[PDB]
């Protein structure tokens, strides 16, 4: 019933192909919206809404994009110093969310971090946490930030002091877009014949704001058992696209429809015949 | 570990002849993040969008690709992905239907 987004996240991706050459890409994110660019060379972030900033002044923004710079250089640096120690082989990618989360009610915070694609180790409550299949390796990473006391000392602020302060602020700030409803655009079509005598249904949902949606094949009142759930695909307007199939004899086409609903509608579900 | 990109073409708005509209080209499950991605008009190049990088709650990569177009009973579009997985570029044509 709460509208819109409950968590904001960094988001770091770490490319390291060999000796001399690594990428870093970065951005911020309220759930899967983003809300921060990050230009990488000048270590430059981008405020892609007029509510980007939340409630934070230009100087404790300016200071955690400064903050974010140095992390970038620094965490290149050491790295590209322990490929040996750590025996990491090139290429390889790393990736990195920190952020927190609204619960309904107290806030939760975490760092998460991967390795080659797999889940490498979590950071929370001062404490650092090796995935259960991280190995040796998992160990000694996490071995290593307590000789970093100083750089773990920062990361916990933002995690549970910074942050928390921050998704508060910027869900307010960003309340009127966050919470907007726009209504989907709906439309049937049939799809590459599947086999002798059946057709493929297809439902399209479309510019819908926010996510949750139910969209599904009825005849009258009962819910098609086939109805094949899409995954949810973005547009590049802060809505969603959905498919929603149903492989059907054509003989029993007739009297089928998409039923849609969402909340920007109310309790009137969309409906759409096929004939 | 590696993972091949899953690919999907579709229209931000109901298709209409002669009505312009944006082709959304969704490339996401991939891994490593090196990609090339270009939406297609009748197997030539047209000039899109590219969303900054990002990815899953499994570590999984996604990338939106998107660019205004007009389409029409005549011309044919698609979406046309290169990655290390994969042996060809692989082309996923926009079915309206
Ligand atoms: C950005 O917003 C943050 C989130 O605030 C909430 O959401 C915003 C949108 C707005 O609705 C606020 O009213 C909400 O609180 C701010 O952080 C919160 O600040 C408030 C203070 O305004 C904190 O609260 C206090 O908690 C204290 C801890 O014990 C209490 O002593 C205190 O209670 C007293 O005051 C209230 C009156 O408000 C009385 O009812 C009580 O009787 C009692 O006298 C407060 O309840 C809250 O903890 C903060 N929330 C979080 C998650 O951190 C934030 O404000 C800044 O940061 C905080 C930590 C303080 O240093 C503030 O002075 C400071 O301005 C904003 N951040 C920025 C940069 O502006
Ligand atoms: C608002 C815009 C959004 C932009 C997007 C940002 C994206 C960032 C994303 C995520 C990062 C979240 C935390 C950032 C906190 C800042 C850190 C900091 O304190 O920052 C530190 C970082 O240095 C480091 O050494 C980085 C530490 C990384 C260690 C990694 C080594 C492990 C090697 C083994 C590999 C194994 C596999 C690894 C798994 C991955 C696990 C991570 C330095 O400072 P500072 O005081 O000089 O400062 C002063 C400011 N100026 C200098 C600019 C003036
Ligand atoms: C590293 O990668 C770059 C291209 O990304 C290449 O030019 C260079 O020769 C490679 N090898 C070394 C040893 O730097």
């Amino acid at each position: 019933v709460f509208q819109g987004p409950t968590s904001f996240h960094l988001m770091q991706i770490s490319t390291f192909v060999n000796s001399t050459w690594a990428q870093n890409q970065g951005s911020g994110w309220l759930d899967d919206l983003q809300i921060h660019g990050w230009e990488s060379d000048s270590g430059t972030a981008i405020f892609l809404k007029p509510w980007s900033k939340g409630n934070f002044s230009d100087d404790e923004v300016t200071e955690l994009v400064d903050l974010f710079r140095a992390y970038f250089i620094g965490f290149t640096r050491e790295v590209q110093d322990r490929v040996n120690e750590f025996q990491l082989e090139y290429p390889f990618v790393i990736q990195v969310t920190a952020g927190c989360e609204l619960h309904s009610g107290a806030i939760e915070s975490s760092l998460r971090g991967a390795l080659g694609g797999l889940d490498f180790v979590s950071i929370q409550n001062h404490s650092c946490v090796p995935a259960p299949d991280s190995g040796s390796r998992g160990q000694k990473f996490c071995a290593l930030t307590t000789q970093y006391q100083g750089i773990s000392d920062i990361i916990e602020r933002l995690l549970s002091e910074t942050c928390p302060r921050y998704l508060l602020g910027v869900l307010d700030a960003g309340k009127a877009e966050l919470q907007r409803q726009v209504k989907p655009e709906a439309w049937l079509s049939s799809g590459p014949t599947p086999g002798p005598g059946r057709l493929l249904l297809v439902c399209h949902v479309s510019g819908f704001y926010p996510k949750p949606v139910r969209v599904m094949w009825m005849r009258g009142e009962q819910e098609q058992p086939g109805t094949q759930q899409g995954d949810l695909m973005p547009n590049a307007d802060w809505t969603w696209y959905l498919r929603v199939t149903l492989n059907v004899a054509a003989g029993e086409a007739a009297g089928l429809n998409c039923r849609v609903k969402h909340s920007s509608l109310g309790d009137q579900d969309i409906i759409l015949y096929w004939h | 570990i590696q993972r091949p990109p899953k690919i999907q073409v579709y229209s931000r708005h109901p298709p209409e002849d002669g009505k312009p509209n944006y082709l959304n080209c969704y490339v996401y499950g991939f891994h490593p993040p090196q990609i090339e991605i270009d939406l297609l008009k009748n197997g030539e190049k047209i000039k899109s969008e590219q969303s900054d990088l990002s990815f899953s709650k499994d570590w999984s990569f996604y990338l939106l690709s998107h660019a205004e177009f007009t389409p029409n009973s005549k011309d044919q579009y698609s979406c046309r992905v290169k990655h290390v997985t994969l042996e060809q570029p692989r082309i996923v044509k926009w079915d309206r239907d």
